[PDB]
């Protein structure tokens, strides 16, 4: 976990570049009206923007997908209002048991090169990033 | 504020995947799958950059849900030159080696490749060394899109050309002695071209399926064998003549650079001597009368490696490249499995 | 930070211009009209002498030849990429990086206007001003940078240079610059054995706005013979030649 | 000399010669489980005679063309390659040094995307005007607004107004995130005489050291336009102008109307980056020199022999032969700028989708 | 659970390489000058050759590139100063 | 809802490229291209971390349109030590080898590098082996920013130092014979420094 | 060798922050003032 | 920093935060610098007691 390079902020903007425009009227110099339409859209101030930390998100998604979901079952819990199989060796069971993202969040053991104690004894090869298995799987088809 | 904050959602990973697909595969799809933009002026010449840049292609043709869960090259792209691409690292590097601008004063060193003189040790004397250089931009220059640079304004001018030679500062008594020895015919030098082959090109009309060739009776002593591929006429300039007027292409030229990519389109090969004797004959192959490169479902039994290639062909190619086949099949040693070798480039898919 | 002198993280090799070597204040070495510019080792040239450069950068043919010979004995029978096992991490080729780029010709482009960061705007309205802060401004056509491509590409000029980190420049004391043994041929020349000589060296470098140091390694033999005649006894004989302690 | 060199093993015999026979035997017998080799120096001495010349001699010679013929589609150069007495030349160390000028043309684009306003939504337009309506933005907050324009300060007790040629600057706006309500705002806009183009990809050369892009005729043509709310001092001031607007690396991905001229309709047009297109000399300078073409055959002959040692056939393929040769004697994945040695390749993930 | 009735497709790619059929009795490499290449059958008499390639159809003009592997050699003689004499031999398929 | 939904646009790839440029090149630019922040307290010592951390640099100096289409190292960075960087894998690894925290109890093994004794085969006897070790943090420690650790509170203390030696369990008759042979001057050992140079 | 090391307060083995990394860089915490 | 003035105000709500620069600190490659070499004032010692 060497963190994320999020020094610069990331924003998304309106499709038209601006959206909170106010209607104004052309003027000539005391000042007198002009008639130029008397209904022109001009935005006063900066545009409307939303912010998002791209790099932090990508890091987080990586952590949850590859480590969180593979955590031991004892750290998980059954979902409410959803039917879930009784057999723990079942796919349905392993697919519906829910795990909290906060267990392996982007601030986990920050600045360290460390394997989670919970995962040390978990078979590392039973994973979707096992290139060998993935290849033999695609060798047969999709 | 009462309640949760105002939020907008976006699938980052899906977007990045999609942008990759559209940029690298979609836009390179065959022109027949594209369509002209409305209300926009577009060139009439399909070999033009303007044309290749404005023709629009629908993202839905190669979207993030394309052949999900599979390792598969699009059938549409199999026959598209894979090297004419912006992700061709070699071309990209040579492009940046010159600069990032349109106008470039260049200074380069060009090697002699002719086999008879490239490694020759030349003795004392005066020699006339003369050579010819091309000015045709479609030949000396290369583009990733492969548009016609003659039409698209590419230009080149040769200001000066010099010849450089470096000499080992050999002791004069030693050089003198070496010269005497090398002047006797017993010590004549000799070289062979690495490719060592007579190169023939036979036309295959559009949609043609059968290609018969015939060599009139001749001598075959010392014959080493056959090697072959398939090229696109549009990508193969006419050589022999100092200038090919109908060459309106500037991408990779498989015939000269080795960027072959149509080997998968061969079905079978039949070899016959004196119009009656089949070679190799002798009931050697599973299908004795010909070399079947690949089979279509009907003969799955004779295929291997989990693809449509036949056992016969896989065996021949492994033997021909590494002598592997009579005592088991296994991955050849890296030093023998070079860049233009069979195994290194063999990609079975389903 | 890293200490190049001790760890080998060298990175200023590109700032050397030329080196002149002189014995007894009059005899140029290697002399003998060996190099294209016989009186000195020119490492790089600036446009005026493009003709004598190679590899598509500002390095000279002379210097490229010497470094290739000194590192791999490659040069008299063609230039080619050296074998991986001989092209180590601190070797010449492995770290040789020729580069080029184009930029507006400020003296031939009629409409040239010199604009600094204070007044350049690209992505105005979507980025912060002169800082990694909140977006500000308004959308508007960018005024920077100048187009170097397209139908309206600006008059340009070309710049060539090179980098060559974590390696040491080498000038072997060998009659042909090749490696033919630890004890070189010139090293055993009676000329250098029967009499003493004075040496003069003149390095020309790119100016830097800060104190730097020229690190010169005089390659010699730094040996020791260890003798252990009896239990608990260690006697050693040290010899460093040339440059004896 | 001799004495110390032999004793310190700088010269002399090898360990296998100077060590006692017993130890040498022992070292060989134990090599596999206990090695003594790195404990004894083995000198290496270069030969001192019959290798290099003591005489004055150039290592590299340069030859000038004795005859040159720049023709319609080819260039011919002839040299008199002279190998002096007591010298030998390995042809592999020769090469043609060429200097010239190249114009990759206008279709050369060494990159993906655009160099201008890449962060702007691909459909967002630049502040513009048409027939007359205005669609713009006023980001700069000034002190007051008079017939003199927007006030940017006060030099002493006197009011300092914005310099029409470059102020306000599009780059500047309010610093805080919350709306503080600006009463005297300013901004820049494009006159209706400047064609509408999406912000993304928009470029216009500057006409003054301060970054202004207003076209000069030679005086500035900027015209202030004051606006007040529909309800009498002006609240906003826009500095309208004409700029040499161009879109050098993008094209329109969506044309609403075929009709020429700026209209409300054109505000919905979208921009897209032009396709990347790298242009360069080929791998190993393939194609530059003529090979296997009887009409332009190379020549290497003794002036005393006149007989051409070069005999080519258009049946031979020299360029490919050289491509395959390099692959057999080295790592073709490595680059070497001198010969433009950088092999053509493609991204594996692009050729085969996983 | 509702996977649709499917069919399987298999194929392969093999770029930047050349198909090879060596003129060797066992297809193996046992020397530049092959065993069949020195068979009296191919030395004492001339023969005519016929080849028939079957390929996938393409909606555009293409070319079958055939390399007839042979010996393309040259012996260089330099009897006197400034004199270079060469002997070229390509067999089979002599110029 | 009548019409298309409400949407906001963002150029993902351009942003990622930009963040990479600012983080790895911009911030490492020479100090002369930077400027002090307004209304913020900043140290007077330029060798300080606080100083190198608060000096602000404009993103526009190395923006995503910098030398577009070229393979070029910035002239400003050519003479800047490239190894004093957070992407120096070697340094990063040695840093994580100790841990991710400020306070670290360490235990290391240090090799003898002096050429005259590093590969020496020592015969029977008793020898005095003595060496000196540095405590100066600017010498024994390394930072990616290269700030003055003497001023910035780095500290180190040596609790204990031991000497370890491993011996091949050689047969005594054989060891005895090897010893006799190696004690004759004809079989003296000899070594040369790899660098073999006088340094000026 | 065994000893103790204090890398000091300028040691930061990572980029970014460990706290509220997803929060807009200008967003304030719920607060009060006069 | 919007205002230099101390104390919480509406103004301070517009201040922005940025992550501190990364700074790795560790022992050098091959423990370079830990031991004294080539320094006559702190020379190493290896001698037979005899």
């Amino acid at each position: 976990n060497h963190g994320t390079e999020d020094e610069l902020p990331n924003y998304c903007f309106p499709l038209g570049g601006v959206i909170n425009t106010e209607t104004l009227t052309k003027v000539k110099p005391g000042w007198e009206k002009d008639a130029f339409s008397d209904k022109n859209e001009i935005r006063v101030g900066n545009n409307f923007a939303m912010e998002i930390n791209l790099n932090a998100n990508l890091w987080r998604n990586f952590l949850y997908s590859n480590i969180a979901l593979y955590l031991p079952d004892k750290l998980k819990y059954s979902p409410s209002n959803v039917k879930i199989s009784d057999n723990p060796n079942t796919y349905d069971y392993m697919n519906k048991r829910v795990v909290a993202p906060g267990l392996v969040d982007c601030y986990i053991n920050l600045g360290a090169r460390w394997s989670l104690d919970y995962m040390d004894n978990v078979n590392p090869f039973n994973h979707h990033r096992n290139a060998g298995l993935r290849y033999r799987s695609m060798l047969l088809g999709n | 504020r009462v309640g949760n904050n105002f939020a907008m959602e976006i699938n980052l990973n899906a977007n990045l995947w999609r942008n990759f697909l559209y940029s690298n595969i979609a836009l390179y799809l065959p022109d027949k799958l594209k369509y002209s933009p409305s209300n926009v002026k577009i060139s009439d010449n399909p070999n033009t950059y303007d044309y290749m840049n404005k023709r629009v292609v629908a993202p839905g043709l190669v979207d993030c849900y394309i052949n999900l869960g599979a390792r598969w090259s699009l059938d549409y792209m199999d026959n598209v030159n894979p090297f004419n691409h912006h992700r061709n690292a070699g071309l990209r590097y040579r492009s940046m080696l010159l600069g990032n601008g349109r106008y470039v004063p260049f200074h380069i060193q060009v090697p002699q490749k002719f086999f008879a003189i490239k490694n020759l040790l030349l003795l004392p004397g005066s020699y006339t060394y003369e050579w010819n250089f091309r000015k045709d931009v479609n030949m000396v220059l290369q583009s990733s899109l492969g548009n016609d640079l003659r039409v698209d304004g590419a230009s080149i001018k040769f200001d000066s050309i010099c010849l450089y030679a470096t000499f080992f500062p050999m002791a004069h008594n030693t050089a003198s002695t070496l010269e005497a020895m090398l002047r006797n015919d017993t010590n004549d030098q000799s070289f062979n071209d690495y490719l060592s082959a007579a190169n023939m090109l036979y036309p295959i009309p559009a949609n043609a399926t059968n290609v018969p060739i015939s060599i009139p009776s001749r001598n075959w002593a010392a014959f080493r064998g056959w090697a072959f591929t398939r090229l696109k006429t549009k990508e193969t300039p006419s050589l022999g003549s100092g200038y090919d007027p109908y060459y309106t292409y500037s991408g990779s030229i498989p015939y000269l650079d080795g960027t072959f990519y149509l080997n998968h389109t061969f079905k079978k090969v039949a070899i016959t001597f004196d119009s009656s004797v089949s070679w190799p004959g002798n009931d050697r192959l599973l299908t004795p009368n010909e070399f079947e490169i690949k089979r279509s479902v009907d003969g799955e039994g004779y295929n291997v490696a989990q693809c449509n290639m036949t056992k016969d062909w896989f065996l021949v190619q492994m033997l021909a490249n590494y002598n592997i086949g009579y005592q088991g099949f296994y991955i050849p040693e890296s030093y023998k499995d070079r860049m233009y070798s069979f195994f290194r480039n063999f990609q079975p898919m389903s | 930070g890293s200490i190049p002198y001790l760890d080998g993280t060298f990175y200023l090799n590109h700032t050397f211009k030329k080196v002149a070597i002189t014995f007894d204040s009059s005899v140029s070495w290697p002399g003998n009209d060996r190099l294209l510019t016989p009186n000195e080792f020119e490492i790089k040239r600036s446009v005026d002498g493009e003709g004598y450069n190679v590899a598509q950068c500002n390095m000279t043919k002379d210097w490229f030849l010497v470094q290739m010979l000194a590192n791999y004995n490659i040069g008299y029978q063609g230039f080619y990429i050296p074998e991986s096992y001989k092209d180590r991490m601190y070797s010449f080729f492995r770290n040789f990086q020729p580069m080029s780029r184009q930029v507006v010709d400020d003296t031939k482009y009629k409409d040239y206007q010199q604009v600094g960061i204070l007044h350049q705007h690209n992505n105005s309205g979507f980025v912060g001003y002169l800082a990694p802060t909140m977006r500000e401004g308004q959308a508007y056509p960018a005024n920077f940078p100048y187009p170097l491509i397209g139908k309206t590409a600006v008059d340009s000029i070309t710049q060539k240079k090179f980098l060559c980190d974590r390696t040491l420049w080498r000038i072997p004391f060998s009659s042909n610059f090749m490696s033919m043994g630890a004890l070189t041929d010139l090293g055993q020349n009676l000329l250098y054995a029967n009499s003493a000589h004075a040496l003069d060296m003149t390095f020309e470098v790119d100016p830097m706005d800060e104190p730097t140091l020229l690190y010169v390694l005089f390659e010699v033999f730094d040996v020791v013979r260890v003798h252990r005649p009896h239990r608990g006894v260690i006697e050693t004989v040290y010899l460093r030649t040339p440059f004896s302690a | 000399m001799m004495p110390q060199w032999s004793y310190m093993h700088i010269s002399g015999q090898d360990a296998s010669e100077y060590l006692s026979p017993g130890l040498v035997q022992f070292a060989r017998a134990t090599e596999t489980y206990f090695s003594l080799n790195n404990k004894f120096r083995n000198p290496t001495v270069a030969p001192t005679h019959d290798v290099t010349t003591d005489r004055s001699q150039r290592l590299t010679l340069r030859f000038i063309p004795v005859d040159r013929e720049d023709t319609a589609y080819s260039y011919k150069a002839r040299f008199t390659l002279a190998v002096g007495d007591n010298r030998v030349l390995d042809m592999a160390s020769t090469y043609f040094d060429i200097r010239g000028v190249l114009d990759r043309g206008p279709t050369f684009k060494p990159y993906s995307g655009t160099a201008y306003n890449a962060l702007a939504p691909k459909g967002a337009p630049n502040p513009c005007e048409w027939d007359t309506h205005v669609f713009g933005q006023a980001p700069y907050s000034g002190i007051n607004i008079t017939k003199e324009g927007i006030q940017i300060g006060v030099e002493g007790q006197t009011p300092k107004y914005a310099d029409k040629t470059f102020q306000p600057e599009p780059q500047i706006g309010e610093s805080q995130w919350y709306e503080t309500e600006i009463n005297h705002a300013a901004g820049r806009v494009l006159k209706k005489t400047t064609p509408m183009k999406p912000c993304y990809g928009s470029y216009a050369k500057p006409t003054n050291e301060n970054g202004g892009q207003g076209i000069l005729v030679l005086e500035s043509q900027v015209e202030m336009q004051f606006f007040s709310t529909t309800e009498l001092t002006p609240k906003v001031v826009l500095y309208s102008e004409d700029v040499d607007i161009e879109t050098p690396d993008t094209h329109i991905s969506y044309m609403p109307t075929i009709k020429e001229g700026n209209s409300r309709e054109l505000m919905g047009q979208q921009s897209m980056p032009n396709r990347p297109n790298y242009i360069a000399f080929r791998d190993n300078f393939i194609g530059l020199m003529y090979y296997n073409s009887t009409g332009n055959m190379g020549v290497l002959a003794g002036q005393a022999s006149q007989l051409n040692a070069v005999v080519d056939l258009q049946d031979r393929n020299t360029e490919l032969s050289y491509q395959l040769l390099l692959d057999s004697i080295g790592d073709r994945t490595r680059y070497f700028s001198m010969w433009n040695q950088a092999v053509d390749s493609y991204d594996p993930d692009v050729r085969i989708i996983e």
